[PDB]
């Protein structure tokens, strides 16, 4: 696979992201790890896909809602900064105030 | 009673910067083709050469803004600043190599500042 | 020119009379006093103060009252006080507490807090500062332990321990002289400050002082060695002539004496009493009576901080398993019964409250979380200002003396108990620059920054491959201060006096700042920050009923604490 | 007996005429010529050349022109050719390039290669070799930085910081005597050739000096210390008297002047300009005409290499965040967008393609990655290729000149900057022997194996726990070379003359390599390899147009680069 | 997220949990550390839940039978302890004989 | 779970296989190390089923093809090696060209 040291920390990501997508499901109210997980997972599986840096900063605000998280959870949230292998190479995504 | 983690209650009131200093008003011009933006604690004498203004008004003073804040003057542009007195033991060194010393010495500050070109000595 | 409050706080950190909520509790610090000159806050970046000829003098070399790193604008939160300040470290020393900058231009400079040539910063506005925590009850089982007790604020482990040996797993004990050399060594390789005790058990001197003279730093009485009459007076007859502190784990079992039989072996001599509430272990039920008298420094461990709906279903069966215990066996469920009392455990919540109980620790692992002594203490503070109010010396609706009495537990009171407080345990000028940078709505959850001997050592910090340090996943880390010969300089190894006169650290090739234990014998309770209060403790012996001054104390166990679910991915 | 030039290239790698593609990207190199004798080449295996009395020589003790290292079949790419040969290590240095072998029963050894019982063999056959990388703009803040940068074959870190503290993530400065010592001391854990560089402000000598006699390499001027006149000044005083460099990251605000003041304050004395684009820092908007002048030695940061689609869009939103600027505070707005211009980042391109720019860096962490410096010199090479066409100077539909002209820019020219080029930064004799192997589909990618001082430090490596190396899971691994004392012997630190002579590393207990620092002062842009171009760069100040010869610089950003999804998990 | 080194580890209990549970969803007898996964990430979940540790000393005994492992491992697994976050805050949870 | 150095290493690869499918879902061509990690983590999952060595050899060889996965990625992968824990203790597969 030739793995550098960011590909195996980012795997620790999506992983925790899955985690926090199954207690969603159950009917959880998620908190600020569990967001933080969900929508970086978000912004590194839409590079993959081959969004750009702009579409990313938009869909990034509207992944979790006030009401998917529990209380002070969006008031924690001030940006969440993610980089990935885009089509065009690595960028940096910032999503300010995510969570409404 | 909601909770946002760590947030502040500040008390009433607003800070008064650099109370009790002397304050000035004066016109300054960006005379060059490319900005200039100055921070809260340059001497404001020492500033780029092509800020037109009265140099001998800069001496001994910075702006009067927020520490840590710039005033920015885009390609063309003059407008007034306020500037307050520099504290502590009023000498200035380094910068531009215009004091290196006391402020109290004007008249070697302005020979220096129109020997190198430093618009505005009068 | 004005600046409205909010922004002001915004921008520079809180300042006098504004108030901060720690983390997702309902406490509140205020700041007290303020040391900047409004419109000369120090700061650093593009335009900003701290830039030569500016807030940087570009004069002075190093020596010149120049420091080695400013934090600016800290919200410290101390045993002496709750206030604003710029926090000044030289030869990875705290020097200054006050202004920091450059006298060339600003009022109000500190005379040796120039910022020079020399002079790293660290931003604080928007932080709180305190010192690194001090836990005194640390079980060395599994090395993994130094990096959840740094990611929750501790910076020194006082205790004992092997690694995973049935004697260590048991009890803060690391046995005889060539047990202490190995630890000792073991040590150089540890980002954490580390004081050794050895095995407080013997009927003769000479095999107990021999472990001192080794170069361990106290001594550690635990039952499971047997906590003898004859023990206890041998390991404070050491401790008198050699100048370390003893800690305590009494005979829950009562086998050789009561309560008031281990308190005439102590015979008026300092000891610190761990686990004083009694689960953790000691005289059954009323070891927790320890904490009235005036020569005891009495400590709790951290499961049962603060009382919860869970506590006793968690301790009755992890008592019962790590004992080997049988459900079926009545000797068995008498004695667990006997050892985990609810009355006792609500008590502790008040006598905390109270001043009582002077200290905070863990039980690392034996029987306690490394990585909770911090956290547990201010949910401790949080419930008990629920359930009990506002405390009465309290002042403009916060929570700044409840503050004060909680931080010392963790800090300065374990400090002085142990010998120590010269060295670290406050924000002081002359201290070891120990300090813990916190994000308010995680303060007492996550540490952002820990600094040793003046260097970040752990940080919050996220992908190392990013553009900038903020990309995810951002989770504890060790810093440069962690790496190389620089963990030598940055950690302090405590010893003994004897050990040192005696050249130990250089028979064993010991590079670590050497710290001497001092003072520890002519102390008191009087002498615990915040804590100091002595009472005659009563515990009912057929209810378990608590008393002090005639009133039972009762207390209900929570259902929810704050610094739990918001913050926590299990 | 002839052999089929597939069947050849196959066994023993390409040879002279034989085109090899790096990676994914459109560029073909070339094997310009190959020192081996048809019929006696070197390689290693049951039944193969290299066995007592045949191609090893069993009479030679190792002093005796036997090798301790021999790495066959190497294609080698370097500024001084592209070429097959074998390399001989010995005593971690490079001390042949040629034919390695056995001269009883071998022709055209080369008389100081010979395979003994003293040589450990690595195959090169079907490998690109080259130089480690030489990054001379790190920021020191989170030491998982390292592995990162080993990962694509950086093999030395010049730069400054302490870890996670707001000056060391603004700026490349360890500052002080003591900041320095500490970092000196870290390095001693940290596998990979260091230089630290000082604080370059100040308005008197001294409290810069201190600095390069404590045991920094060098200085840094940054605009969030005061890039002031006087700094300038005095830093290139000092420099000029201590024989380091001087990088500068100038006043982008303008504030003390503009960039005709900056080149007089420097008054024709040498520097290296970092991120002379100028959205990492400097003049706007016209800080990349420094790139001009014959006394600058200009480098690029990694994120504007090369421009793409995403490149404005996320410098913009990454300045606006990093300095806390407001979208709705026009003065944020305007700093911003005179800062971050797709008119100078598309011209960088074209500087980079024509020489003009001499060097690629990092900003690891403050501004750029660690582990792309590498990755995106080759991105650039292969889209001026794309939208230029082959250079003027190709032949024989190779890219031999570009990839000469671009691999100089990470290899050799840092290191010329620095003044460590008679240790570090090409494959020649008499240099220390950091070699990074590449297997061809993965060249500027994921290194192979990356050998420092003549021992693999780090390795693309399976399951340790298999029967053989390469089951899965494949991936980065620190080797022998980084463990125990080993880590000492395999890395250099650099440091000053002065520091060298004032006995800095012995009174620090310095262990490593100790590399002196050197003739940087009477260098210029002739002597930058492949690089060497001085111009009238023209910046219009109101449309940020780039002329270079009364020619407009423009170029189109690309949707997509190799070297990128083909090759990454994330 | 500031992942604090016990949630970086315990992440591992996931993942090997939901690599067990696809192992048993295939129709295989599940071996020694895929049922300690299991039950070990039945716990820190029902934690997270919200449920009391008295609950889930209970159900632990219930979430794999003797059929659903190979023999002699229902014997090899005298207990099951984890910690994990409640509404309360870390407590430790033993189930003992999980598998009977 | 006594988990042992290999087996925390193995988890990784059962992660990265997971994610690899997840984009596959989604109508992704897979890239180099997506594309080994599904076929490594199919030959580990194979040895826990119980299949021989011979037969994971020729199963290898069909779990992905050309269509699958990027231009380039059949020849960048010249075999697939991995060990794994059979009904008669560590073998290690090889799958030869596995992409044609
Ligand atoms: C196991 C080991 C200990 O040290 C304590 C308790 C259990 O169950
Ligand atoms: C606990 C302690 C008090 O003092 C009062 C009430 C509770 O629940
Ligand atoms: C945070 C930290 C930096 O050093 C830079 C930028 C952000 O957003
Ligand atoms: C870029 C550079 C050139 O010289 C030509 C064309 C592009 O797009
Ligand atoms: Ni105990
Ligand atoms: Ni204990
Ligand atoms: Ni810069
Ligand atoms: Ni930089
Ligand atoms: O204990
Ligand atoms: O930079």
């Amino acid at each position: 696979m030739h793995l550098n040291p960011a590909e195996k920390e980012k795997l620790q990501i999506f992983l925790a992201s899955e985690l926090a997508l199954k207690r969603k499901a159950r009917g959880l109210k998620l908190n600020y790890p569990e967001a933080v997980a969900i929508i970086t997972s978000f912004i590194m599986e839409g590079a993959r896909d081959g969004k750009t840096v702009a579409m990313l900063m938009e869909e990034g605000k509207h992944v979790l809602t006030r009401d998917d998280v529990m209380e002070g959870v969006p008031e924690m949230i001030d940006d969440i900064q993610a980089e990935a292998t885009f089509p065009d190479g690595t960028k940096l995504v910032t999503v300010h105030n995510p969570i409404s | 009673n909601y909770i946002v983690p760590g947030e502040y209650r500040v008390a009433e009131g607003e800070i008064e910067i650099n109370a009790g200093r002397e304050k000035t008003t004066i016109r300054v011009s960006n005379t060059g083709d490319r900005p200039i933006q100055v921070g809260s604690h340059i001497h404001f004498v020492e500033v780029n050469k092509e800020l037109l203004f009265d140099r001998a008004e800069g001496i001994g003073r910075r702006l009067n803004i927020p520490s840590g804040t710039a005033a920015r003057f885009e390609p063309g542009e003059e407008m007034e600043v306020e500037l307050t007195e520099l504290g502590g033991n009023r000498e200035v060194f380094g910068i531009s190599d215009l004091t290196n010393g006391s402020v109290d010495n004007k008249e070697l500050i302005l020979q220096r500042a129109k020997e190198l070109g430093y618009k505005g000595v009068e | 020119m004005k600046i409205n409050r909010q922004q002001y706080a915004e921008s520079y950190g809180p300042t006098v009379g504004d108030q901060v909520r720690l983390a997702d509790t309902d406490l509140w610090i205020e700041v007290e006093k303020d040391y900047t000159t409004y419109g000369d806050e120090a700061n650093f970046g593009g335009g900003k103060v701290l830039r030569e000829g500016m807030g940087e003098n570009g004069t002075y070399t190093r020596t010149e009252n120049v420091l080695d790193l400013l934090l600016t604008n800290a919200l410290i939160l101390d045993y002496t006080g709750i206030y604003k300040a710029d926090i000044g470290v030289k030869d990875g020393y705290i020097v200054g507490i006050g202004k920091g900058g450059n006298p060339d231009i600003m009022d109000g400079v500190t005379p040796n807090m120039i910022v020079g040539t020399a002079t790293e910063v660290i931003a604080a506005e928007g932080k709180i500062v305190t010192a690194g925590g001090i836990d005194t009850h640390v079980h060395f089982i599994n090395p993994d332990q130094v990096d959840v007790a740094l990611a929750n604020g501790i910076t020194t482990l006082f205790g004992g321990g092997t690694g995973p040996a049935e004697g260590s797993k048991a009890t803060t004990v690391t046995p005889g002289p060539w047990n202490i050399e190995k630890m000792l060594k073991s040590t150089e390789g540890l980002p954490i400050n580390v004081g050794i005790l050895g095995k407080g058990h013997g009927s003769s001197i000479a095999p107990i002082m021999e472990q001192i003279d080794a170069g361990a730093a106290g001594l550690k009485i635990h039952e499971d060695w047997g906590a003898t009459p004859a023990s206890i007076d041998r390991s404070l007859t050491v401790a008198d002539e050699a100048d370390v502190q003893v800690a305590i784990h009494s005979d829950t079992l009562n086998e050789a004496g009561f309560l008031e039989d281990t308190l005439r072996a102590i015979n008026g001599r300092v000891i610190h009493s761990f686990h004083v509430e009694g689960a953790g272990g000691g005289h059954a039920p009323d070891i927790m009576a320890m904490a009235g008298h005036p020569n005891v420094l009495p400590s709790s461990t951290n499961p049962t901080r603060p009382f919860t709906v869970n506590t006793i279903d968690e301790h009755l069966d992890m008592l019962m398993v790590c004992h080997h215990l049988k459900q079926n066996i009545p000797e068995d469920v008498a004695f667990a019964d006997s050892r985990i009392r609810p009355e006792t455990i609500a008590a502790e919540d008040i006598l905390h409250d109270l001043g009582i109980i002077s200290m905070m620790s863990t039980d690392a692992l034996a029987m306690g979380r490394a990585g909770e002594m911090v956290l547990r203490t201010w949910q401790t503070a949080d419930k008990m200002k629920k359930q009990r109010g506002p405390l009465a010396e309290e002042k403009n609706g916060s929570d700044n003396f409840r503050a004060k009495r909680y931080v010392s537990k963790y800090t300065i009171n374990p400090a002085i108990a142990q010998g120590i407080a010269h060295e670290v345990g406050s924000i002081e000028e002359g201290k070891f620059a120990d300090l813990v940078l916190w994000e308010p709505k995680f303060f007492g959850v996550k540490a952002d920054r820990v600094i040793k001997g003046g260097i970040i050592a752990y940080a919050q910090i996220g992908d190392p491959s990013a553009s900038i340090p903020t990309p995810q996943p951002v989770m504890g880390r060790r810093m440069y201060g962690t790496v190389g010969d620089l963990i030598h300089d940055t950690n302090i190894t405590f010893m003994s006096k004897s050990s040192i006169q005696q050249g130990v650290p250089a028979k064993l090739g010991l590079k670590r700042r050497i710290g001497t234990v001092k003072n520890c014998r002519n102390i008191g309770k009087k002498d615990m920050k915040w804590n100091d209060v002595t009472t005659d403790i009563d515990i009912n012996p057929e209810t378990y009923e608590v008393k002090v001054d005639g009133e039972v104390l009762t207390c209900e166990p929570v259902k929810e604490l704050p610094m739990a679910q918001r913050y926590f991915l299990f």
